[PDB]
DNA sequence: TAACAGCTCTAACAGGAATA
RNA sequence: AUUCCUGUUAGAGCUGUUAAC
C-alpha cells in the first residue's frame, strides 16, 4: 500500500536561441549563441536614457559602464556564466545616452518624499519625463533610479511605488527599467550585468530566448488575483495573462485585467465567459482566425462550477480545454534515492489521486553545471535545503498528465525578468499576479492589454 | 416586482409557461447580434466600393 | 454631359480630449474637457523662462500675467470660445518664473541691430540664452522676445531670423515660443491667448488634442521642399515628416532631412529609398517592430517613375503604399446649391478622373460656431469669399478615395501651432515645409531627426 | 447570519545567496 | 525595485457542520 504510481521525470525543456539553436541553460546559451530575436532586427540598438536626481546620476552611468564591460560571477558560481560584454553576448551595441537623453528629477520629488506621499512622488517622477518625451524616438529604454532617501515612499499600506510608476508609464509606451540602490551594492556584480542586461534587451525589442518544442496550436492562460484592503471590506482584483507561439516567429506574452468590484477571487460564469472570449479572440487575431486546439487555464485557486461551465460553453467542441489548478503550499515533500546527495531531479511529477498530482518545479537540474560538469545543481539551495513541490489539481481534462506537466515545466523557464534558472510557478501565473498588483494599485488600466516587456 | 418573488412565482407555476426568447439571448450563443451583423455588412460593402484589403 | 461623378462629403473629423471625450471643435473641447495629456498628467505644472532685452521685460510679464486671466473674443467671435485662463482651461498651473530663470538679452545684440547682420544677431541671442543651458531642468519653455527695433534683421534675402534661432536652439533641446510685437499688436486678445496657451502647453510636452479613433497601424509621410537662391544656381532642400500614432496613447510627429546637392526637387531612387527606410525604422522603433500596414505619402509635386519604384522597394509586401500628390493651385472652384447661403461643405471630395480628385479642405463646417448656434462657419471668410479646392493626384494607391481624403482631412486639424479650426494642407505637408525652411537656413541639421514641438 | 473545523491565498516585512 | 522564494506576523476567501432567523 506504500507503493505509489510510477513517476516519470520530464527532461529539461529546450530553449530556442540565435539561429534556432536549442540549449536548456539560458545564460550559457546567450553567451554561446545569442538572443533568439536577434536573428531579425527588432532592436536596432539599445539606446538608453536616465532619470534620477542630480546627486545619484553617477551611480547610473557607473552601472551602465559595468553593463558595457564583462564581469565574473562571485556568488552562485555553480550556475552563472561569465559575462561576455553586452555587445558580444547580445550582438547589439548598447548606446550610452548623450546630454539631452539624460534627464534630472525635480527637486520637488525630494520634498514630496520627505512628506511621505507616494502618489505625489510617483506623479512627480512621471512628470519629470517630459524632457525625454520630447525625444521619445531617441531612446528605447529609460533607466529610472530612486535614491535610498525615498525609501519612506517605496512601499507602505495601500500603495506601491513601482506598480504605480509602471501603470503610469505603460500607456506612454516607453519601457522603464527601475534601478534601486540594489545595482550599486550587489556584490555578485556580474548578477547585475545579466539580470539588468537581459531585462534591457527584453524591454528594447524583445524575446531574449524562446521555448522550443512549442505547438503553435496551444494557448496557455493563467489567472491570478490581488487584494485591495478597503476601509469597509475588500476588493479582489483578478487579472489574466496569456502566452502562445503564433504563426510568426514572435512568441507572444500578454496580460489584461479581465474586469466592477469583486468580493471573492472566483470569477462568475459571465466574467469567465467574457475573459475566455477575449483570450481566444486575441489568439485568433494572432492566428489569422484559426481556432486554438488546446487551452490551459492555470488558476491559483480552485475552479467553481460556474468557472468550469463558462470554460465549457465559451469554446466549441473541437477545442479541448485543460482546466488545471496550481497549489503552491503543500504538505508533501520528497527525497530522491538510488539516498542521493542532491534532491530529486527537477520536473518529476507524481500522480497521487486521479485528479491531483505533485509537480517538482523545484529540484536538481542536470546538464547546466559550469564547474565540475555532471554535478547536479539546486537553484534554491540558499533558500531551502529541500524542494517544495506544487500540487496540480486538474479540474477538466481528457487524458495525459505528461501533456500538462511538460507545458508547465516549459512555462516555468521563459521568465526573462527572472535572472535564475527557472521559476516555481509558470510565467502565466507570475505575470497575472504582477498585473494584478498593477491593476490593484491603478484601477484605471482595465481598458487595455499589455505585452510582458512593459511590466517585467 | 423583485426578481426573487418572480422566481418563486415561476417555480410556483412553471408547468404552464410559454417562453418568448428574442434575439438578445442568441447574443451569448456566439452568433453575431444585430449590431454585429450591421457592422459586418458595412465592412463587407465598404471594402468592395473602396478597394481595400478585407482581412488587412 | 454636364453630369459629374457623385461627390461625397467626408464628415468633420473628431478630436480626442481628456477622458477621451470627442469633439470636432478643438478650442471648445479644450474648454469643456481639457487637454489630451491631462489624463497622463504629463506636463504637470508648466515652468517657463524669459530671454529678452530688459527694456521690454515687463511686456513679457504682462502677456504671461494675462495668460492667467480670462479673455473674451472680439474678432472671429463666430468661432472662438471664451478663454478661461491657463489654470482653468488646461487644468494646469502656470508658474511665474523666478529671477534666476529670467534672463536679459546681452547688450551687444542691440549694437549688432544697427549692423544688419542676421547671423551675428542670432548667435548673440543664443549666447544670451547660454545662461539657461545649465538650468535646463528648472524651466520647460523659453519665451524669446524680439523687439520691433530688430525688424531690420527679422527678414532679408537668404536669412530668416526665427528660422535661424530655432535651428540653433533645437540641437540644444530647449523649446522656444518666439514672441514679437505682433502678439502684443493685435486687437482680439482671446485669439492670441488661445494660440500662446496651446503652443506653450504642447511645447512643454503635453498633447492638447489627438485625432479621435486614429489608426495606430498607418503612418502618414509628407515630403516638402524649399528654395535657397544660390549665386550660381538654385538649391532645393527636401525634408520629410511623419505623424504616425505609436502603440501608446500619445502620438508622434517628427521631421527630418531627406539627405549632397540637389538642383531639382525630385528625389532619386537612392535618396527616396533612403529616406523611406529611415521612416520605416522610425515607425518600427515606436511599435515594438511591427510593419506599417499602409503608408501615405503627400508630396507637393508629382512622383517620378524612379521615385515610385524607390518608395516601393523600401517596404515589404504587406505594406500598402498610397502615393498622393497635393496641388493647391487649380482652375476649379465649387459653388454649393441645394444657392446655399454658406460656401461648399468642408470635406466634400469630387472624383474628377481616375487618379484625380478635388478635395474641399476649406469650407463651411456644421455645429462648430459658437455665436448664432446651428449655423455653418467659414474660417477663411476674411481672406476670401470662396474656399479654393485642392486637388489630389493618385500615383500608387490600389483603390479608394475615402482613405486618402479622410486621412488628409483629419490631418489638417492637428496643427497645435495653428489656433484656428483647420489648415489648407495636412500637418505633414506644413511641418515638412517648416523643417525644409529650417534646414535650408542651417545646413548642419541634416544628421538628426527632430520632434514637432521644437519647430512648431 | 453567528460561530466552529480545514485548505489555500495574499498582504507586509526580513533576508541571505546555490553540498558547504 | 537586476533577481530568487525561504520564513515570520496577520487577515481574508472558499468549502463545510451546527444553531438559528
Ligand atoms: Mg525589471
Ligand atoms: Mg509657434
Amino acid at each position: 500500500l506504500s507503493q505509489l504510481a510510477a513517476h516519470s521525470t520530464i527532461p529539461e525543456p529546450l530553449l530556442l536561441f540565435k539561429d534556432n539553436r536549442t540549449d536548456t541553460h539560458p545564460l550559457r546559451g546567450l553567451s554561446q549563441y545569442g538572443p533568439y530575436s536577434a536573428c531579425f532586427n527588432l532592436p536596432g540598438q539599445v539606446r538608453l536614457a536616465y532619470l534620477a536626481p542630480t546627486e545619484h546620476m553617477r551611480k547610473l552611468d557607473a552601472i551602465v559602464r559595468e553593463l558595457q564591460n564583462p564581469a565574473t560571477p562571485k556568488e552562485a558560481t555553480n550556475y552563472y556564466v561569465e559575462y561576455g560584454g553586452f555587445e558580444k553576448v547580445f550582438k547589439v551595441p548598447l548606446v550610452m545616452p548623450q546630454e539631452h537623453l539624460r534627464c534630472l528629477a525635480l527637486d520637488e520629488c525630494h520634498g514630496v518624499a520627505a512628506n511621505g506621499n507616494g502618489l505625489a512622488l510617483a506623479d512627480k517622477i512621471v512628470q519629470s519625463m517630459s524632457g525625454l518625451f520630447r525625444q521619445k524616438h531617441a531612446f528605447d529604454v529609460l533607466l529610472v533610479y530612486l535614491p535610498a532617501s525615498w525609501k519612506k515612499c517605496f512601499e507602505y499600506d495601500g500603495f506601491d511605488l513601482h506598480d504605480r510608476i509602471k501603470a503610469k508609464v505603460a500607456p506612454l509606451n516607453l519601457p522603464i527599467q527601475i534601478i534601486n540602490d540594489t545595482a550599486l551594492t550587489r556584490q555578485c556584480r556580474a548578477n547585475v550585468m545579466w539580470g539588468v542586461s537581459v531585462a534591457l534587451y527584453a524591454k528594447a525589442g524583445g524575446i531574449p530566448w524562446k521555448l522550443a518544442d512549442w505547438d503553435k496550436d496551444e494557448a496557455y492562460i493563467g489567472l491570478s488575483y490581488a487584494i485591495k484592503k478597503n476601509a469597509e471590506g475588500q476588493e479582489y482584483t483578478t487579472c489574466c495573462s496569456q502566452v502562445f507561439d503564433p504563426d510568426g516567429t514572435g512568441f507572444e506574452f500578454v496580460a489584461y485585467d479581465t474586469r466592477d468590484r469583486k468580493g471573492n477571487p472566483y470569477l462568475s460564469y459571465q466574467e469567465m465567459q467574457s475573459v475566455l472570449s477575449k483570450s481566444l479572440h486575441l489568439y485568433q487575431s494572432s492566428h489569422n482566425g484559426r481556432m486554438p486546439r488546446k487551452i490551459f487555464i492555470h488558476k491559483t485557486t480552485h475552479f467553481t462550477e460556474d468557472e468550469i461551465q463558462g470554460a465549457f460553453d465559451s469554446f466549441s467542441s473541437s477545442t479541448e480545454i485543460e482546466l488545471v489548478q496550481i497549489i503552491q503550499s503543500t504538505n508533501w515533500y520528497g527525497l530522491k534515492v538510488d539516498p542521493a546527495s542532491y534532491p530529486v531531479d527537477r520536473g518529476l511529477y507524481q500522480p497521487l489521486t486521479e485528479s491531483e498530482c505533485l509537480l517538482w518545479t523545484q529540484g536538481s537540474v542536470m546538464g547546466v553545471n559550469q564547474q565540475n560538469p555532471g554535478q547536479p545543481v539546486f537553484k534554491e539551495a540558499a533558500l531551502t535545503p529541500l524542494p517544495n513541490p506544487i500540487m496540480l489539481r486538474r479540474f477538466s481534462g481528457n487524458g495525459g498528465w505528461h501533456a500538462t506537466c511538460s507545458s508547465i515545466l516549459a512555462l516555468t523557464k521563459v521568465d526573462w525578468n527572472n535572472n535564475t534558472l527557472y521559476k516555481k510557478l509558470p510565467v502565466t501565473l507570475v505575470y497575472s499576479q504582477v498585473f494584478a498588483d498593477v491593476v490593484k494599485q491603478t484601477p484605471e488600466i482595465v481598458n487595455e492589454i499589455y505585452d510582458y516587456r512593459f511590466f517585467m | 416586482l423583485t426578481d426573487n418573488e418572480f422566481y418563486q412565482h415561476y417555480l410556483q407555476n412553471s408547468q404552464h409557461m410559454m417562453w418568448f426568447l428574442g434575439a438578445g439571448t442568441s447574443r451569448s450563443a456566439g452568433l453575431p447580434t444585430a449590431s454585429d451583423i450591421i457592422w459586418d455588412l458595412k465592412h463587407r460593402y465598404y471594402c468592395l466600393h473602396e478597394n481595400q484589403d478585407y482581412q488587412k
